[PDB]
RNA sequence: GCGGUAAUUCCAGCUCCAAUAGCGUAUAUUAAAGUUGUUGCAGUUAAAAAGCUCGUAGUUGAACUUUGGGCCCGGUUGGCCGGUCGGAUUUCCAACGGGGCCUUUCCUUCUGGCUAACCUUGAGUCCUUGUGGCUCUUGGCGAACCAGGACUUUUACUUUGAAAAAAUUAGAGUGUUCAAAGCAGGCGUAUUGCUCGAAUAUAUUAGCAUGGAAUAAUAGAAUAGGACGUUUGGUUCUAUUUUGUUGGUUUCUAGGACCAUCGUAAUGAUUAAUAGGGACGGUCGGGGGCAUCAGUAUUCAAUUGUCAGAGGUGAAAUUCUUGGAUUUAUUGAAGACUAACUACUGCGAAAGCAUUUGCCAAGGACGUUUUCAUUAAUCAAGAACGAAAGUUAGGGGAUCGAAGAUGAUCAGAUACCGUCGUAGUCUUAACCAUAAACUAUGCCGACUAGGGAUCGGGUGGUGUUUUUUUAAUGACCCACUCGGCACCUUACGAGAAAUCAAAGUCUUUGGGUUCUGGGGGGAGUAUGGUCGCAAGGCUGAAACUUAAAGGAAUUG
RNA sequence: GGAUAGUGGCCUACCAUGGUUUCAACGGGUAACGGGGAAUAAGGGUUCGAUUCCGGAGAGGGAGCCUGAGAAACGGCUACCA
């Protein structure tokens, strides 16, 4: 099921039947976008915005009430996030096992999970330089891996 | 599943798959390097005119016995050495050394018969005429 | 069975199944409206919280997160809405 | 995809029987000549104000367009004034019933009106060959996908 | 993964009517296979069926009836030329009779007699029998 | 297979059989051959799933974007139609789409060329009383067809047409006397001649015109450099036609293009895949690495205590013993190991991994009204890991221990049995790259049948318990759900069968895709190549030989 | 620019490093002239085509050239080799 392993799980998320409006909400459009702004400028993620409007604050998700999704906000309102926080978390893991690579030789099985990081930044990336959010070309290399995540 | 690309633009990988396990066939790859024309005795031909050096008791497989009364003839065009039976009774004495006798297959392409070990071949004419005829008395042979 | 009104099928049925294989869909996970006893205010509190729920007001926590519905922290009022 | 002065070679790039008279005060700045391509295609405005040469060149030029009119992406743009098409298609076989796809190098000579890159689909027709390989004058540009 | 939702749902319906329940459930839908089931309610090889518009694919509930021995797709939808259409229908249908393999002609998706009656052609998609 | 004394097979005769003016033979290609498989094979065991994942090529890829004709028909809502004690219908009837029939059938539009036919009137003549009837246009009707434009996302696909030399082939006409053949011939008024013929089909991809817009990809408009435009400027060219004409200059308008203004606008981002990648949560496991910690056992040593044996075996002998052997005790060292928990349990890509504790980074699953929005599936070349044996030098080196030594057993024992004993075992650094790496079952997907236990996560319970008191859990119980290693019954099914919830959803044959096999030996040999210190790895035939090699199962 | 019948790296000077390729280039085999077709035919195919026609190519091996509209002619010449 998965890319990497031999799991083949289900957990998953599913939007409830509306389009719109869970009626009872009533506080507002703009200012809980001012909500978002506020928060990313605070150093969040798309991800823990969207965490966090849920439970502190009870939001479905920010399509269903102000009409269009997060990342999209952050990237009309000019808090873009430079390059995608999904390929950022991916950098982040593999500078991780990196380190632990170079300071612990020995570990291979460690050296085959980090095959698989290398091979999933290589698949997104490639993905991310196709549809244009990227340079086309990019450069990403292993010694310039902690310039991304410092 | 079954295995196959089942692709709609697979031909490549089809084709290529295909030709490369044609060789399993025993009869691709013996025409297609160019065996009979190679390493056979014959090259492609199906009987050869020889040069009778010897004649030879080769005795029959398990559950026979007899010794078969085959010959050890030379190609003339190529110079092989080769095993050749001397067909039905009697016939034998119709060869004497070097008599230029005339080489067939044999019935199963160019593997043995029955009880003759790793023989080959067949004469069916002695420096010019026959067996059949000279086994049923209907011809005799010119004397060179 | 060869015959059941798969389009219309009963609700102990339906309620004894997974997120994702009932007919429609749907979630499971429920908003609810807390008070704290300590201030007034109302906070939408999510079921299966992953944050460490507090109030804007006085500071307190109202919900621990844990391994699936969020753990409430002590008697405060609650509306499941 | 550079470009270079007026005259750069040893001998002075103009046209045959185009004859710019310095008697009379040439208020134009020059007599450039072309001609129309046909098969519908337009002449680019950077042709007629221009300021190469070019004799292969089916604008200001003196070859002809006929023959075969076809169509391909651009793979290769390293040469001078010629780039290298890729007409990709696919080719049937009767007895596996499927097709298999497969391609092919056409080069054609790109004239210093038409700008292109890698990328770039292309429309270009047959020109009464010009070295070896290149029997095509491109006539039509159009750009990738932006 | 999830290939061909055409197979996908004539599998559910070979499946089910092979051990003789009487409905069946598909998950993902398409317009391909709602006008491939019209061509097989409309020929009479099911009865009622019901789009479920579930957001995500569109589940669609088939009422069946009996009355169908095999469905099945041809998994490249291959190209067939106006005269190989009869060379289709005899490999793969049962007589001469009865039996409908199923283009895909610029026409619609339609069924090889009226593919003749329309005397128009294009790929196949599968058969119905 | 016959032929080893009475041969239904040899050699003859007799009789017969078949093909017959022909019959046999050799060899080669074709059918047989679903034994080359695209249609159309096979891989648990018959030959045959790469040790395992990663991954570029190739091959493949969830869903979503509306439809000018009518005649007949049936199907649903429906109303004037309600008769029947709220249902009970017919059809004068719209349409709701649906099946045939002839066609609406079109190319989307300017620039005008040009109008077929006019809304007619330009008045009344020929003729039955005259919108009968033309000779005709001054107010209208362009597509009946032309060419300067702009429609312009490109295809893959399919329909139709022209080409698809002659023979060939399929076939139409024809009595070459039948015919194989040919393109002939046939009828009179045979005396001064009439005439039919010599078709048609087929051919393919590649083109080349043409319709179709489903399928299958491909472009847009997001950091609006957008389209609309009657707009308002400003720039540049542009360069016809009138200036007698030429050529130059400038007023002009036309035609591009570009740049700002206001205006026009529903201004513009398709789902959120029981697809996938990420985030966060509480968990979970003998996942890896480095420390660190412990245990008893074995062997060795010192210190004792005692008396003739101690081992060891099928029974013995090799050996050790009054210089105290074995045992006892005390204490220490040394190394490997991680039992009892120990299972039809877990984890890991597999090989594999079981002591504590800590760090180091990972990880599956579960939960999720979070996130991005096809980012995928499978993989030639390629790369990582890869039990154990090896091999290169260390440091260890206790126990077991190939080679070796002996003592046995034997007809012989350089074999099993006994006592030792090097390399090894262990580890650090470096190679190797193989195993029955075996679940002998590729991988991702969807569906098809009953059950109870199990591990991990979740949810619910007027549940139990712990106690200090109900509370907080945590454990236990009941029910569900996802994932997980398995299992137990039946066969709807599959199979040659043992057997199978996948080996099912296969002649009623097609979900994406990677490898593998084509009778047995020869042979994983030859040689060429690459890798390796080497042992050897991966790639890898031929000569020739033989009618079998086999696979589940029954009876002996 | 020359050459040519004429385009053309066909050749020369000069000036750039290009062009092809795992969608199989380049190199090797062949008992390789190709196509029309032939055989066998359920369908899908597989093998063959020196040979009665078209196109090619060669006149022992190899090059050169007169004549001529047309030949690198060989039932022409010249050179070498066999």
């Amino acid at each position: 099921g998965r890319m990497h392993s031999a799991g083949k799980g289900i957990s998953s998320s599913a939007i409830p039947y509306s389009r719109n409006a869970p009626a009872w909400f009533k506080l507002s459009s703009e200012s809980v976008i001012e909500q978002i702004v506020k928060y990313a400028r605070k150093g969040l993620t798309p991800s823990q915005i969207g965490v966090l409007l849920r439970d502190a604050h009870g939001v479905t998700q920010a399509r269903v009430i102000t009409g269009n999704k997060i990342m999209r906000i952050l990237k009309s309102n000019g808090l873009a996030p430079e390059i995608p926080e999904d390929l950022y978390y991916l950098i982040k893991k593999a500078v991780s096992v990196r380190k632990h690579l170079e300071r612990n030789r020995k570990d291979k099985d460690a050296k085959f999970r980090l095959i698989l990081i290398e091979s999933r930044i290589h698949r997104l990336a490639r993905y991310y330089r196709t549809v244009a959010v990227l340079p086309p070309n990019w450069k990403y290399e292993s010694a310039t891996a902690s310039a991304l995540v410092n | 599943g079954k295995g196959k690309p089942r692709g709609l633009n697979s031909a490549r990988k089809l084709r290529v798959h295909r030709r490369n396990n044609r060789w399993a066939e025993n009869n691709y790859k013996k025409r297609l390097l160019g065996t009979a024309f190679k390493s056979s005795p014959f090259g492609g031909s199906s009987h050869a005119k020889g040069i009778v050096l010897e004649k030879l008791g080769i005795e029959s497989k398990q559950p026979n016995s007899a010794i078969r009364k085959c010959v050890r003839v030379q190609l003339i065009k190529n110079g092989k050495k080769v095993t050749a039976f001397v067909p039905n009774d009697g016939c034998l004495n119709f060869v004497d050394e070097n008599d230029e006798v005339l080489l067939a297959g044999f019935g199963r392409k160019g593997k043995a018969k029955g009880d003759i070990p790793g023989v080959r071949f067949k004469v069916v004419k002695v420096s010019g005429v026959s067996l059949l005829a000279l086994w049923k008395e209907k011809k005799e042979k010119p004397r060179s | 069975v060869l015959v059941q009104d798969l389009l219309h099928p009963t609700a102990a049925s339906e309620a004894r199944k997974h997120k994702l294989k009932t007919l429609v869909q749907g979630p499971r996970s429920y908003f609810l409206d807390v008070k704290c006893p300590g201030c007034l205010n109302i906070t939408t509190v999510f079921s299966h919280a992953q944050t460490a729920v507090t109030c804007e007001s006085c500071s307190t926590i109202l919900c621990t997160p844990t391994g699936g519905k969020a753990k409430l922290s002590e008697g405060t009022s609650f509306r499941r809405k | 995809s550079t470009e270079l002065t007026v005259q750069s070679e040893r001998a002075f790039q103009k046209q045959p029987h185009i004859f710019n008279n310095p008697k009379v005060k040439t208020s134009k700045r020059t007599k450039r000549w072309y001609k129309n391509a046909g098969l519908g295609f337009k002449t680019p405005k950077t042709a007629i104000e221009g300021s190469y040469i070019d004799k292969k060149c089916p604008f200001t030029g003196l070859v002809s367009i006929r023959g075969k009119i076809l169509t391909g992406t651009v793979v290769s743009t390293k040469m001078h004034r010629t780039i290298v098409i890729r007409r990709a298609y696919l080719h049937y076989i009767p007895k596996y019933n499927r097709y298999e796809k497969r391609h092919k190098n056409v080069p054609v000579h790109v004239s210093p009106a038409f700008r292109v890159q890698v990328g770039d689909i292309v429309t270009v027709g047959q020109c009464r060959p010009i070295s070896k390989t290149v029997r095509f004058n491109v006539v039509k540009v159009s750009a990738a996908a932006g | 993964t999830r290939s061909s939702v055409l197979a996908d749902a004539l599998n559910a319906i070979n499946n089910a009517e092979k051990t003789g329940k009487r409905q069946v459930l598909i998950r993902p839908s398409s317009k391909v296979i709602i006008k491939f089931l019209q061509v097989m309610q409309k020929h009479g090889y099911i009865g009622e069926f019901e789009y479920i518009d579930d957001h995500r694919s569109g589940k669609i509930v088939v009422q069946l009836n009996g009355r169908l021995n095999k469905c099945g797709v041809i998994s490249p939808r291959f190209n067939v030329k106006i005269g190989d259409i009869e060379k289709w229908t005899a490999n793969l249908l049962p007589a001469r009779q009865f039996g409908y393999v199923i283009l895909t002609t610029s026409a619609g998706i339609m069924d090889h007699e009226e593919a003749r009656r329309k005397h128009v052609s294009g790929k196949i998609l599968g058969f119905v029998y």
